[PDB]
């Protein structure tokens, strides 16, 4: 089962982020949400396929970044050691950030067993990284303090 | 400790080449290779450090796709100096390599591999541009 | 640690099973979860006891095949390839059949390993499979219409 | 990657404490979940440095046994085989148990390949023992009745 | 590739006997061992494809339990005819385990089990009521 | 447990056919057949059981030895009656293997192996003798 | 020895169910199907004896072609004849695997395997050709 | 099983020290001494149970920090009677390892463990506390 | 070099047919020769393919057995151990029989180390027996009388 | 060569700690615990010397026996006396078992084993005794 | 026996070429012919001597690299899949060929366990290959056309 | 697969350097250096497939072996010209290894390796020669 | 497969000197080669027989080693390194020596896997050496020259 | 014999980037960049020869040091002369390397790596001079 278990924490990780979307009060953020779920099916068919398949592109990983960037702008500095929480919106987010580190330990782990693209893993960490600028953009919107460590 | 050597040594090749391609450039190329050769040192000082040492930022991926963007609308070599840029990306494709055999050894330097993938793809851009530019003429 | 992995699994998905429950907004839905979660208790002493104690038994699977049948008729045709979400309702038990869907892994892992019952993982695969329902007609009767990738 | 699936469920667990607190209405929960929170982050020091860095405590341990105690008195006999559930609240900690527990697990398997402190797993324990302190509680408040199996 | 082959070859074995049986009962008996000559073919087809065809339905099974739940309420062979759908149900319950050691070495025939272990509880229900059907008389 | 799996299983196969054969044969030899059903049974108990159940007696085992020496005195199917028992006879041999492997493997089920052995070579002579019967008219 | 064991024993399978069978054929298939009883004789005289006995001859193989092509010219078992010999192909099937499963492990019984493929080819043909031969009534 | 024998012998030890110990102190130390000869009970019965037999209550442990705390308020043996508890000190340290070492070898034990470890710092504050109690004389 | 070695005796053994062939004096002979020749390329292609393309068939296999028959027939009895030689037409045959005797073992070692199909070596057999008949009444309408051992 | 070691050192610990006991029992309690100090003796020769020298009689282990017999008639301390001889039951234990490991390790030390286990068997006895004596006062 | 085998080979061979050169009927090949046996026994010290000795050269590789396009500028187009054969003098390369490639599998086979010139396996494939135009040519100025398959 | 890598990667630094050598020779040395570009290219397509795609001709190294011919008859670097093409020729030398290396670890690029070897040898040659030609002047 | 690949070499050998014989327009030739096809018929059973049966003497191996020596005084001096050829006859034979020399190596090979009479590779290796004596003498009574390398 | 090629091959690319640059200094520059090509060429034979074909001196490396210490008195490529030497101190810097796994590897080249970790230290010297020369004008 090497990339068994690969598959099944992105239709793990991809249902969490369908919980998140649906409690967001921003359009944004719902929009993103989406956009990865797809990507997710994406990513799950590069792997499944051995690449032979629809492939994830270095856009599709651009555009995270894109977003990133965008929102680490409107946050500023970001203080290290933030305990996960805040909000409902919030704290929904810090469970799919969670998932998504574990994908890259699953993908991590796959790789060394089994052909993998890179821009599989490249993706996973820039998502698990943006999962956290949500959390954090939906607390400063909602004018709530992270606590930190 | 060798991905790592290799890496490094390596990337000192690219900035090095880069150098001297900016030479033959105008003074707006020459002010984007001075400052991959500096995204570059924080690559190699993220690199050199094992990921104890912050690298680049997202900031400076984003920065490249908004060049990458801002080319693609206007045999290497077509000119010497075309030459050059290629030559570049070739050696670019190889650090680009020799990076990512770092990541999956280790699990370091993902911003990096990203930025020098989008890079190569850059250099080509240039090598071509000026191609245009001095056919244009 | 060989079915206790498969245990901490049952216990895992078992407490995700009782919040969807605690979210639907339906009794057909509600009474489903809770059998299962009292059938996962069957099942988790199946494993624990190596079949010497209480069994999973074939009206038990047999039930679910029931149930599954009798949604299967009220959605009609599922088109494949269904992201996640929807409501807070289907979405939580997209994270249910998550969670079903690696306790499938996890009691394929101990099979291999040490003996289990297969009703054990007939169980789990109809589980799995009647969660999909469950989001499905949550989404239906919300009259919200599931995105297809 | 040892010691690295660990940090990697402490964080995950961190985000779903920080859910159910966000939930709770008391206060006493809600500190509680906190303290955690913090503890973890301790924790996953101690793990991640050795032990070389900040290192989990005996009164860390025996705070959360303080706790546990004082809870137990208020709830009173616990009957065996509780299914998971009954409100929100006490669904959500039942989450949050459970991935505690599959934490424990998680530690469990480290010490056999990496050295790990005691204290991390005594903790590691108690705090799953009183998660589910937790969600009895929080059902007894909203006089919510537990089902046993 | 050996489970498979002794599955679907089993399985082979198991309809042929039906097909020989399906001679002996009523016009009604017939229509049903009929029928799963067709949902064994089903089987075999999503068997020998290793999983990319399609097999049984949910329903070819709900089906099944109705017709369990149906006969209840009314040594081999009591008769030929009650020792020929006996015979099938010693076969059915072979392809059972042959199948059953299909999906634990693969992971494929989930339905297909619970089918066939459900199907040889009811040529025991058949046989039986023959034999009730003829001392009855 | 394969073995013993495999053994029963296939036990209950030859059971079976004893049951459809014994439909064609005379009151005497159906008499007879009936009580190898269940000595059979005596036999799958046991064997189930890995040894915990009696199964059959060294008693059961003389009598068939009478029947041998009782019928020795006077291309499988001169007849359908005879095909059948003969049929019998494949079965039985393979039985007789199949718990052949179940001894050597655990060191259980030593008068059945006895007993299906010789059971097989009277089904010969059962076969045989209605081949004669009905070619003495 | 276990491949050669499966391989006869299931080869005596084989050739008491034609046995039966040919009880239910008319005079014509029933010589053939006697014919065919020899020669699975002859086969399994090879392998029990594993090759220093002489199977059978390619002069066999040649006449069950000529049969073949003799019959394609005009669910199993539209008929209980039918379905006999459809039980028959299926065991043919069996064998055939069983026999394969000689060979590879030794190198012996080439011819054998040859006439049984196409014997299961031909038993398919005759179970057809009896369903034909009885619905042109 | 060497484990859990070494550590409930081990537990022997300390509890009849503890035995010998609590002749040497006063009827407040005596009907301590005793609680906790009680508690180790309770604690090898878990330990020889292997887990099957309910161990130590949590309020057992909340008690102990509870005396912890009461008495932190106010080279071994300054007093014989200091000494004894500074012996019981150094098996408890032993015990708490022996302990341990059952613990990551199975999975049991965890309350144990922490009691244990209380009860070694609670048995070097009694022993400084009577030689705080006798030089306060 | 699995089946390398493999495809290596089928051209080899091909170059040899087609020598014997421009030797030979008789038609049905020659024609023979040539169906082989092909048979062969297919043969080397179910081989080079694992099955997946072009495939040894029954008939193919089948007509071979139809020819030695007719050819037994004008021969008689075979007395065994015959000195191969005789004349140039049936001593290039008994070499190219020998290198398919040879291509036979080639065709054994490698099923044991790759999947081939049984028919190949069906055929190749098949074939070595035939090239002994043609051999034979090669000598036979030359009137040349075979020394035996 | 650690399990002897293990073995007579923990002898030592053991008849040290009878010496120490020695002086807080009667004379006649005294006169029997200095009969074990010898035959302890014997034990650690035979044991030290693998074998080679002689250790204990078996007419040491009857006069134990005696003892048992003699005692059984009429929390560990009751008094400082009994936690004495308890504390000493503990370490008969241990080394009841550290002299098992010899055993089975080599093949020496039978009645060394036998020997020790009556002993704290014996020693229980003897501290519940004075518990009785004191008690009784 | 590692080299052994390919010498044995090279003898082989050096025959089979010596028989289709007494066979030629045109000069040019049969100085080629002649020319490689020679270059043969150099190959076979190469390998017997480990490169030690007299070696393989690149104009000796490079001569037939000469050949070769000079001939095939005299057939033209080389249509895929030739059946071995045609003429004595054709027939009578084609086995030689056929030898020659499986010469080329013996050196493979032996580089793998014992060190050999590059130079010894690229003339030993430029052979093959020369051999085939040697063939065709043959069957050309016997005004011969080939069979493809 | 690295050594396809390897292989191409290091081919397409060979041909950039080509690329930047023909701007220093005349017309006719760029011609040859333009066609080399495109053989090289060939080249990287027959490896880049792995075989599927046909590579360069024999005629194509005839060609070489033609300009090498050519050439003859007429310290790195005595001009930046010669020191560019010796460059190139050490980056051949290069190639031409790590194509040995694919073909080694294959049985894919003989023709490849061959026309690389005789090129270096003959980018030799040119740098040879226009030190040659200005010493001449 | 141990002797099998040795017995399919004899067999093998044994078609070409029939074939060299059926070439030799002179008698002892042609005897020689025919005593010699028998005797690998009884070395053929020698090896498949573990030497139970007909058995390889030591005559049968003093007789080749006469008629050596008899051919050696006819020929005189051998230069080494003898390219093979010459005339047909000539060709022929050391095309057999080769498989000859091929024969001693497959025997050598079994050897070392189970028994095998001595007798046998000595009747092995006089019999390469004497097929040499014969395409000699051939191109000596022909009047050819050989060439020397 | 990997680690020799390399080392030699990448010795090669090194003195034909000097002979390159050897083009852009002045003469005195020059003039060391040529005696440069020559200790490197006493390097590649010690190194191709494994050992026995003598290479460089002691008294080559004193040298070295005198120069280091000479110009020390007084971003990649200030100038495209300051690149170029540059360039040829990451190439350097990368035949150390590869040399020192040539030592560490057999134990031969030790003056060949402390001659070659020195004169990229030149050549950084050597870059940065230039660099100031042309910018102090």
């Amino acid at each position: 089962s090497p990339v068994v278990e690969v598959q099944g924490t992105i239709d793990e990780l991809n249902s969490f982020i369908g919980y998140a979307l649906v409690l967001s009060r921003w359009d944004d953020i719902r929009n993103d949400l989406f956009r990865i779920q797809n990507d997710l099916f994406v990513l799950g068919e590069d792997v499944s396929t051995g690449g032979k398949g629809r492939t994830v592109t270095m856009d599709m990983i651009i555009y995270l970044i894109k977003r990133s960037v965008e929102m680490k702008a409107e946050i500023g500095k970001i203080e290290l050691f933030v305990v996960p929480g805040g909000s409902v919106e919030s704290a929904s987010l810090h469970m799919a950030r969670a998932v998504s580190r574990r994908l890259e330990r699953r993908i991590k782990a796959a790789s060394e067993l089994t052909e993998i693209n890179a821009n599989v893993l490249l993706y996973a960490n820039m998502l698990s990284n943006i999962l956290f600028m949500h959390a954090l953009i939906s607390n400063k919107r909602l004018n709530i303090p992270e606590k930190i460590w | 400790d060798d991905p790592i050597i290799e890496a490094n040594g390596t990337l000192d090749e690219l900035t090095s080449f880069i150098g001297e391609a900016k030479h033959y450039v105008d003074e707006e190329m020459k002010g984007i290779l001075e400052e991959i050769q500096n995204d570059i040192y924080k690559i190699m000082g993220e690199i050199g450090s094992k990921g104890k040492i912050e690298g680049i930022s997202e900031e400076r991926i984003k920065w490249l796709a908004g060049l990458i963007e801002r080319y693609s609308e206007m045999l290497p070599g077509g000119t010497l100096e075309s030459a050059k840029l290629d030559v570049c990306r070739t050696i670019a494709r190889r650090a680009e390599r020799k990076v990512a055999t770092v990541l999956r050894e280790f699990g370091i330097g993902t911003l990096a591999a990203i930025y020098l993938a989008l890079l190569s793809r850059l250099l080509f851009l240039l090598a071509r541009v000026i191609e245009i530019e001095k056919n244009k003429l």
